[PDB]
Order: C-alpha cells, then structure tokens, then sequence
RNA sequence: CUCUCGGCCGAAGCGUUUACUUUGAAAAAA
RNA sequence: AAACUGCGAAUGGCUCAUUAAAUCAGUUAUGGUUCCUUUGGUCGCUCGUACUUGGAUAACUGUGGUAAUUCUAGAGCUAAUACAUGCCGACGGGCGCUGACCCCCUUCGCGGGGGGGAUGCGUGCAUUUAUCAGUGGUGACUCUAGAUAACCUCGGGCCGAUCGCACGCCGGCGGCGACGACCCAUUCGAACGUCUGCCCUAUCAACUUUCGAUGGUAGUCGCCGUGCCUACCAUGGUGACCACGGGUGACGGGGAAUCAGGGUUCGAUUCCGGAGAGGGAGCCUGAGAAACGGCUACCACAUCCAAGGAAGGCAGCAGGCGCGCAAAUU
C-alpha cells in the first residue's frame, strides 16, 4: 500500500508541477 | 552601548555568532546578523529593532513572543521600571437606573521594548496581548504615537 | 529452618524487622502480612519482629534435612502432587523430551 | 469536578434533538467520536425518536447488536455513536439509506437517499500538514486523515470520499459562486451561493451567502460547508431545498395545505 | 506539598488574597535535582498524563558540540567553573542549565587531527608515538593529499581555544536541563562568549 | 475617498480617533 | 463457582460552611500545556528456541495464631494479554562519510581535471543538543518538512512470543474478526490566562516591600506561560475614578415576586459553573483525585475489648437524637 500510494502521488505531483510551470511560463511571457 | 551588563551573556538565541571566518574576510567585524520578525496585523517593524544591538527576549520584534488576541490602547503614565511601563485606560461605565455614565480607569503594566525610544509621559501606546511575561504583565507595546503637542 | 510464627496476640512475624516485640509499619502491595483491598492502598499494621523469644503462640518450622528416625505422622506418608505441569516447556523438561 | 463527565441532563441536551421533558432526567450522552457532542445525532435518538423503529432504549440495543446499522459503510454497535453532518446510515435488512443533512430549521432531517448515492460522502477539510518524510496529510471534519491528497486541495475545500475505499475522488474549491450549506449558528441549515468573504486577520472571517430566492445572510467561515460547484449540489437536498420561509409564508403554506386536504 | 499556585501570592495592589480552595494536585512542585558530578545516577519521575521525567542526580558524561567545526562528541564533564545565578552552585559543583563547565578535549582533538591532518594541542617535545605519526602524516594518493592540503588552508583555530587544547580542557555551556531530561548536553564556548566568560571567571577569583 | 495590483469592477490603504445611531455575526436548555 | 488479569470506582447523589475582582457571566487565548477512551492515519521505512523462551503466585489441598476485623502466617501444587526474557524475516541493498587501489583526460611532462572503487564507521520514527539551507502553512513561529555531527537514561521507547470463528487453495501461502501498541490527528474535556461587570461600610486614608511587594537577568520546579521558587540587581506596584481594612442573615449565574413608565426585593432549592465531605495537613494508585462510601497523621468526638489491642466519618437513600416557629416511609 505504501509503495502504490507513493507512486500514484509522484505521478500526480509531476502533473501538478507541470501545470504550475506552464502557468509561470504564461506569466513570464506577459 | 555595551549590552553585557548581567552575570550571564546576552545573545539572540537564533543567531549563531561563532561562524568560522578566514583572515581574508576579516574586515573589522562581521557585523553580527540581527534576528527580527514581522509581527502581523499591519504593524511595521521599527528600524531601531532591525538595526539595533539590544538584547530583549520579551521584545515583540526580536524576542520570543507571539502577539495574539486583544489589541488595546492607553496613555503612558509611569516609566519607572526596567523595560516595562504603566499605562492608563479610561472609559465610561453605564448605569441603567440613572441612564448615565461614570468615569472609570484601570492601570496596566505593559512591556516596552528598547526599540521605542523617546517615550514620554503622555503619549499613546497601542499594546497587544501576549503570553504572561511576569506576574502582572500580559501585554507588549506594539506602537507609540506622540502626544498632541509634542516638539 | 525457622519459617515464621505468630505472637501471643496473633500478630504475624515479619522477616526484616530486627526486634523482639511489635512495631507498626506502613505496608504496601508486595509486602507480607498485608493484602491490599484496592489498587495503590497502603495500611498501617502491627507486626511482630523477626527474633524468636518466649512470647509466641506458634512457631512455624520447616524440616530442611531428615535424620535417621521417622516422625510418626510427619515423614512416612506422601502427597500425590496433584495438578501436574501445564506449560508445554515444563512438560518437556519433566519428561526429558526432545523437540520431536 | 475531577475527571471527565459521563452523564447528560435531558434539559441540557442539544435542542435540535427535540427531546421532551417528562420522559426522564437524562439524555443519551453521545459517545466520543468523529463529531462534536453538540453537533451530532446519537444513534439511539435517530433509531428510536426519529424513525420509530424502536420504542425503548433496550429495543435500540437489540437492533444494533444484530449488526444491522452501518454508519459510512461500517457496522456500528454503539447505540450512543455520534453520527453527524453528511454521514450515511445504511440499513440493509430493510434496505434504506439516509444522509444526515440539516433541515432549514437546524435539525437533522430524515432524508432518504438512493443506494447509488450512499457510496460516497462530502467532507470539509480542516487542515493540511506535512509529516513523516514529506508526506502531505489532510484532516476532515469527520476526523479522518488522508495521506497523499491532491496538491490543489486547500483548507476550507470540500472533498468527495468513496466510503468503500476512503480515498478522494474529486473536490470543490472554496470560492465565490459555489453552493454551500450553513452548519452552525443562526442560519444553520440554509443553502445558498457564496457571494463574498471578508477577511479579518487575527479574528473570524465572515462569509456572505445568497439564497435561491434572493435572500442574503452572513455566517462565520467555520460555519460554511461547500456542497456543490456552482449552482448544482453534489448531493441530494432535503424536501425543503435549503430556503427558509418566514413564519408568515409558512403559515400561509400550512393553511393552503389544510384547505386542499379533503 | 510543594505548591506552584498563584493564589497564595499578594494581589498587584498589595492586598491579601483569601484562598477559595485547598491545594490541588495539578499545582504541585517537587524537590530540586541538584545534579552533581559523579558516576551516573538517574531517577525517573511519573508526571502528569502518565509520562516520565528523568531526574539526574549524578552525571559525568555529556554530549557537547563544537559549533564552528560542527563536531559533536560525547565527552567527560570535569568541573563547574561558573554559574550566573548563584555562587553556591559553583561551590557545590551543581550541573544546571547555562552553567559553565570544563569538558575533556580529547575527542575534539582526535577529530581535528583526523580531519585536517594538522597537530592540535601538542607540546614541543614532538614525541608523536606511532598510530599518531600515521594519523598526522601517513601516505596518501595525490588526490587525497590534495584534498587534505585544500583543507589545511582554512584550518586555523582561535588562540583561546588553542590554549585550552594545550591544557586539555575546554570551556562549555550546558544547554540542557539535567533535572528534567537526565542529560548534560551543550556547546563548546568560543568567540565573544568565551571572552566574556573568561573575563567573568578571572574577576570572580 | 483616491493612487496602485488582478479579472467597469474585485483589491490596497486611511479619512485623526471615537462616542452615538442602524445593520450583521456570535451568543445553552429550562 | 472461585481466584489471577483487565476496566470502572475521579461519574452520579448531597449540601452551601468557606469564598468580595475571588467565584461566576458574556467575550477571547493557548503561536504556552495535558488528555483513558471513541474515530482515522501509522505499525516489513531501522542493514543489526522462533514450529514458541524463564521464574513465580493465586484459586485448590493441608497445618495454624489471636477475645476480636473484609486480620492473616507457614507448607504442597499449577496458569497468563499478570511478571519478565528474546529472536528470525523484509535483507538485496541504498545512503552519508572513509579511500587501499584502478581507469580516462588533458597537459612533453609536471601538474591540473573527471570517473570507478575494496576495506572500515554511521543509518528509521520518538529523545537531547548544536549546525546548515529554504515541501506546505499562518496576520504573525524560533511552525511543518528537509540536510548534517552526535546523543539516546538499567528507576530502559516503538519496532505483536496473545485470543476466537470459518476453513481453504498450492511442497508454502491465506479470509474475517478480538485484544495490544510508540507517535500524529479527532472527540470528551481539564488547566491556566485577556477584556468588561459585584452588596454594605471612612467611627477603615493610605497600603505592599526586612519573611516577594513591583520589574530585570540566569536558573529550579512544574504538563507548560509566570516571583511559581532561588541568587543577584533596580525601587518599584495600588489609591478619594474609594486602594487597603472590616462586615454580610454573601456560593455566583440562568432566573423568582411585585410592577403604568422607571424601579424595589428575593435567588440554600432539581439546569450551568464553584467548593466541601467533623477540622486542618500529607499522600498512593491512576489518563484523570491532593478522592475521604481510598490511605497516613495530629485536633475534637466516639465504638468493641479478655486492657494486650482493633475499628471509625449519612452535607448519599430511609431512619433516630438534638435544635428549633419550621419540614415525609428504616
Ligand atoms: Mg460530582
Ligand atoms: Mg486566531
Ligand atoms: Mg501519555
Ligand atoms: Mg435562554
Ligand atoms: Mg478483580
Ligand atoms: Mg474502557
Ligand atoms: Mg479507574
Ligand atoms: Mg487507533
Ligand atoms: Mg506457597
Ligand atoms: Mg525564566
Ligand atoms: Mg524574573
Ligand atoms: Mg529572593
Ligand atoms: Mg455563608
Ligand atoms: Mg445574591
Ligand atoms: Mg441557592
Ligand atoms: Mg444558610
Ligand atoms: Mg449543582
Ligand atoms: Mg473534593
Ligand atoms: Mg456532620
Ligand atoms: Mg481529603
Ligand atoms: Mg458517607
Ligand atoms: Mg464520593
Ligand atoms: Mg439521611
Ligand atoms: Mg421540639
Ligand atoms: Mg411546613
């Protein structure tokens, strides 16, 4: 259970950080 | 201003003052870094606290105290203790039988930081509630405003 | 072996009291001559000292070695040691059993 | 008083239980649990006073000891178990499901839900903290802590929990325009769209909420529970759709029902 | 027994306060743990909530940190030389918080000689018995010797600490509470704090 | 009340501070 | 049945003696603490006989002592989720440090740069200290998490030697539960604080401070913030806006009687809070008493006694005496 939860949260965190980085790029563009 | 007047050594606990320094970076003294915090509720940190050298563990800006709860105001009445003053709070108490008020007051002993210099008998102080600092002190002076006819 | 006894008023004999007479002790759980009624209770009780004198009702003695003669009703019979061992390890020890 | 208190005087019980005065001196005294004592509905009150499945406390005990009552999918044999807001009570033997939802007059209504809707619930998030090798943790109003939550989930948000597994399925962020229910105070039980939230640092934050009929009311931030995203609730609402009628229109409605009866 | 209540005290106006209840268990106090220097003796206290306080009665070993070098070692507590609160505490050799103590310097010297490959606190007789000659000079590859030579450029100790190392005993401040945690930990004095306490100790005698 | 921020508004101060008056919230049951 | 173990006995009931900014009420705070239990999380994260460990003791059986108690002694057995003790496994490694050696690179070369590595020490969460950098959070942390060097109490911290019901599959794996457990959160609280509010009395006008009064520094103790206590300092702190002292036929509120309006008086009394268990004091156990249907003393009463000793606490329900104008069934 620990291993599976950690892997799933790693995937979700990667997606969330990618979206945040894209928004930061949009901000720095403007 | 010498800050070592007690039997023990006065020092801000958070700051480490014995960091190794090479002789190439020995331009006099290292200008000992100052610990200070920004208390919230829209109160500015006095420049004295940032650029000072006093040691005051009860200071709201450089000591270990948290401002929480009630924020009150008073007039300074006495400044005869070390780092703490006596302020006066006046109010009117309503009496319903007569539909009329009566003037009342109560004194409060509040801690005054060394960051507030040139405090005179008569100015207004905004104090904020904190944990018990002594037997009778539960407030810390957060702001000082001069009297109406100061120089 | 002098195992214990009672004085002329029924008060028991304690082991660590080096007196000829009676004393009062604050006895607690884990002490002889005391049975606590609730958890953490201690009681002040009278106890006779550990030194044997003439002021005793009964003296409890234990045979530790046997002579050559047999006391009529003390060293001839036997008791069939009811309630043998219960823990498996104790059974194995008693019957010299192996692990298998 | 040394140590904790174990009794509850009947007249000192919370008023929304709707307990009478002459039945006895005492009240059920909810057990310690996920919901606060003043804001819960004990199992005995619901099973006996509300649903009339039992006539006495002993009958409630007899019901619960056959393991028929499930609270959020788990069998609960404690008759004073505190069941609170958004809890799901399932009775499979008779085959019904209820959700504890505040009525307009601040009382837990008997609200029957479909078995499809009894598989999940909504929980307000109370705090988020990082612990134990940088693992985030959520704490809900139901006292359940969930590790590895979505990084977007912040305090005062709402999460949909699958009762079978206990994991988050989706969430609603606390923002203006989202539907909410008031879970405490004078406006308890009222449903409306959040209009504005004013912040008072060091003090309580006030949230303004507008009904579907245009009425507005304020509450404290701790009394707000996000129910749906936008105008649409994520759960089924009780018969009163969360709007409060004044005593005049309530009397008019009662009179109209009386006239139409017969 | 011992009490810590605020109601036996006078009011801020100086008037007497008449008690409205008798002494409560949660206001209790306990006799002080006047921790001495000697072979370890620690007693445990069952405190409120069922938790445990460790009451150190005798201590001879502490965990002390050299902050400038970040070298924490378990050393032997030797003597008490200063106490800012009372002088009888120095006279009776009592370990309390913020008490100035003399700690053995051997582990720190060992770490210094193993980490910098430079002698510390040594006399001019230059005995350097084997296994110390090895630890000080040794033979190393070019990379290892280069790393040690890089280290040697920023290995200079203050003169006061060098004198103390020559004597074999360092001055340290106890940052723990022996009467509450059963431990006498702290940090080696250096910098302006060392100068302050040296001046105070000299003026005391 | 205006100069700045974010999507004409939402934000920010501060208009010397209040008292007063009106509203809102929080306020055991009996 | 009994007995050991576990839990409760700290709730409830009674009464109103004490108590005059005390209690209590409304409002706030704990970013200054403790918390049995319920509920959720965590519980191969640690690189170091197990197909099961050891010694007792009760119940029970037998000898007893004392005038006398819910007094207990000696002897003979025997259990554990009581007392202790203590592995395997996951386990292959990873990660810090170490760095014998080996390789590549450049540079004639030197030298510089970049790698791989044997051998050693350490390692997880709790604890104590010091240092470094700045995942999530707050109005505000010296918060949360992270990194490093160590520590880790013999009066020891966690890392399951426990029970029940169904039984199974592939030679080993397993489904439901119940107990237990460090830590975090939650519930029930509790404990200190903040702000405002109390009757009469000046035939009580100055009080506190040498034995803490007010504040500062360092500590001790405490669950923690604090003159709570200690050492050294400073001379402060309250008052005609009534301090301090005295009185009360004063437990405080929600409330009650009367009342056009305004008021006056009552509130021991079933809900909330406080206090006490003849009067003081001190403690054990426990998550929680300074508990009295727990214990230890002294003071006042008082019971049995074979005179050596033993046992007490109805302001619990009934009931008796006494007091009274004044109040019910063993
Ligand atoms: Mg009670
Ligand atoms: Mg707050
Ligand atoms: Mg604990
Ligand atoms: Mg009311
Ligand atoms: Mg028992
Ligand atoms: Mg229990
Ligand atoms: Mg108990
Ligand atoms: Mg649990
Ligand atoms: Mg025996
Ligand atoms: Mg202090
Ligand atoms: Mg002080
Ligand atoms: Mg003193
Ligand atoms: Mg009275
Ligand atoms: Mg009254
Ligand atoms: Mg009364
Ligand atoms: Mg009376
Ligand atoms: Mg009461
Ligand atoms: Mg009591
Ligand atoms: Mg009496
Ligand atoms: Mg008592
Ligand atoms: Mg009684
Ligand atoms: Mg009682
Ligand atoms: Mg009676
Ligand atoms: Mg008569
Ligand atoms: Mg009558």
């Amino acid at each position: 259970k620990n291993k599976e939860e950690a892997a799933e949260y790693a995937k979700l965190l990667a997606k969330r950080m990618k979206e945040a980085r894209e928004k930061r790029q949009e901000q720095i563009a403007k | 201003a010498d800050i070592q007047t007690e039997r023990a050594y006065q020092k801000q606990p958070t700051i480490f003052q014995n960091k190794k320094r090479v002789l190439l970076g020995e331009t006099g003294k290292e200008k000992l870094p100052r610990y200070y915090k920004n208390i919230g509720l829209g109160f500015k940190t006095p420049k004295e606290a940032i650029e000072g050298t006093y040691i005051d563990k009860k200071c709201p800006f450089t000591g270990n105290v948290s401002i929480r709860g009630r924020i009150l105001s008073g007039v300074v009445t006495k400044m005869k203790m070390q780092r703490t003053i006596v302020i006066r709070r006046d109010y009117l108490h309503y009496i319903r039988k007569y539909n009329r008020f009566e003037k009342r007051h109560k004194n409060m002993s509040v801690h005054l930081s060394p960051c507030f210099r040139d405090v005179q008998i008569g100015d207004i102080v905004t104090v904020g509630e904190c944990r018990p600092l002594s037997k009778t002190v539960r407030f810390n002076v957060l702001k000082v405003t001069k009297a109406a006819g100061t120089k | 072996r002098i195992s214990g006894g009672n004085d002329k008023q029924g008060f028991p004999m304690k082991q660590g009291v080096l007196t000829h007479g009676r004393v009062r002790l604050l006895l607690s759980k884990g002490h002889s001559c005391y049975r606590p009624r609730r958890t953490g209770e201690r009681k002040r009780k009278s106890v006779r000292g550990c030194i044997v004198d003439a002021n005793l009702s009964v003296l409890n003695l234990v045979i530790v070695k046997k002579g050559e003669k047999d006391i009529p009703g003390l060293t001839d019979t036997t008791v069939p040691r009811r309630l043998g061992p219960k823990r498996a390890s104790r059974i194995r020890k008693l019957f010299n059993l192996s692990k298998e | 008083a040394r140590g904790p208190k174990k009794h509850l005087k009947r007249v000192a019980a919370p008023k929304h239980w709707m307990l009478d005065k002459l039945t006895g001196v005492f009240a059920p005294r909810p057990s310690t649990g996920p919901h606060k004592l003043r804001e819960c509905l004990p199992l005995i009150i619901f099973l006996r006073n509300r649903l009339k499945y039992a006539l006495t406390g002993d009958e409630v005990k007899k019901i619960c000891m056959q393991r028929f009552i499930k609270i959020d999918g788990k069998v609960r044999t404690d008759i004073t178990y505190p069941a609170g807001f958004m809890d799901v009570i399932s009775i499979d033997k008779t085959g019904e499901n209820f959700r504890l939802i505040y009525d307009t007059k601040g009382r837990f209504a008997v609200h029957r839900i479909t078995p499809e809707e009894a598989k999940y619930k909504l929980c307000k998030v109370r705090k988020i903290f990082v612990g134990t090798k940088g693992i985030p943790h959520l704490v809900t109003h139901d006292a359940r802590t969930i590790r590895y939550p979505d990084p977007l989930i912040k305090v005062n948000d709402t999460i949909q929990i699958d009762l079978e597994t206990g994991k988050i399925t989706d969430f609603i962020k606390f923002d203006t325009g989202n539907l909410c229910m008031v879970t405490g105070g004078a406006n308890l039980g009222r449903i409306g769209v959040i209009t504005n939230r004013e912040r008072h640092p060091g003090s309580f934050d006030v949230v303004h909420v507008k009904d579907a009929n245009g009425n507005s009311f304020a509450t404290r931030l701790s009394n707000i529970f996000v129910i749906g995203k936008g105008n649409k609730p994520w759960i089924s609402l009780p018969r009163g759709k969360g709007i409060r009628l004044t005593i005049a229109e309530e009397r008019d409605k009662r009179l109209a029902a009386k006239q139409s009866s017969g | 027994g011992i009490s810590r209540d605020n109601w036996h005290k006078r009011r801020k106006t100086g008037g007497k306060r008449k008690p409205y209840h008798k002494k409560r268990k949660y206001e209790l106090g306990r006799p002080a743990a006047n921790t001495k220097i000697g072979p370890r003796r620690i007693h445990t206290v069952r405190v409120r909530g069922g938790n445990k306080k460790y009451r150190a009665l005798r201590l001879d070993v502490g965990n002390f940190s050299w902050g400038s070098e970040c070298c924490t070692r378990k050393t032997r507590i030797i003597d008490v030389v200063y106490n800012a609160s009372n002088n009888e505490l120095v006279r009776t050799k009592t370990l309390v918080k913020n008490c100035i103590v003399l700690i053995d310097s051997t582990p720190y010297r060992q770490w210094y000689e193993s980490h910098y490959a430079l002698p510390l606190g040594r006399k001019k007789g230059a005995k350097l018995t084997p296994e110390e000659e090895e630890i000080l000079n040794k033979k190393r590859s070019k990379k290892i010797q280069k790393k040690y030579d890089e280290r040697k450029k920023n290995a200079k100790i203050s003169s006061l600490l060098e004198e103390q190392f020559q004597q074999g005993k360092l001055l340290a401040c106890i940052a723990s509470r022996p009467g509450q945690c059963g431990r006498a930990d702290g940090y080696v004095l250096e910098g302006k704090e060392l100068e302050f306490y040296l001046r105070k100790i000299k003026a005391r005698k």
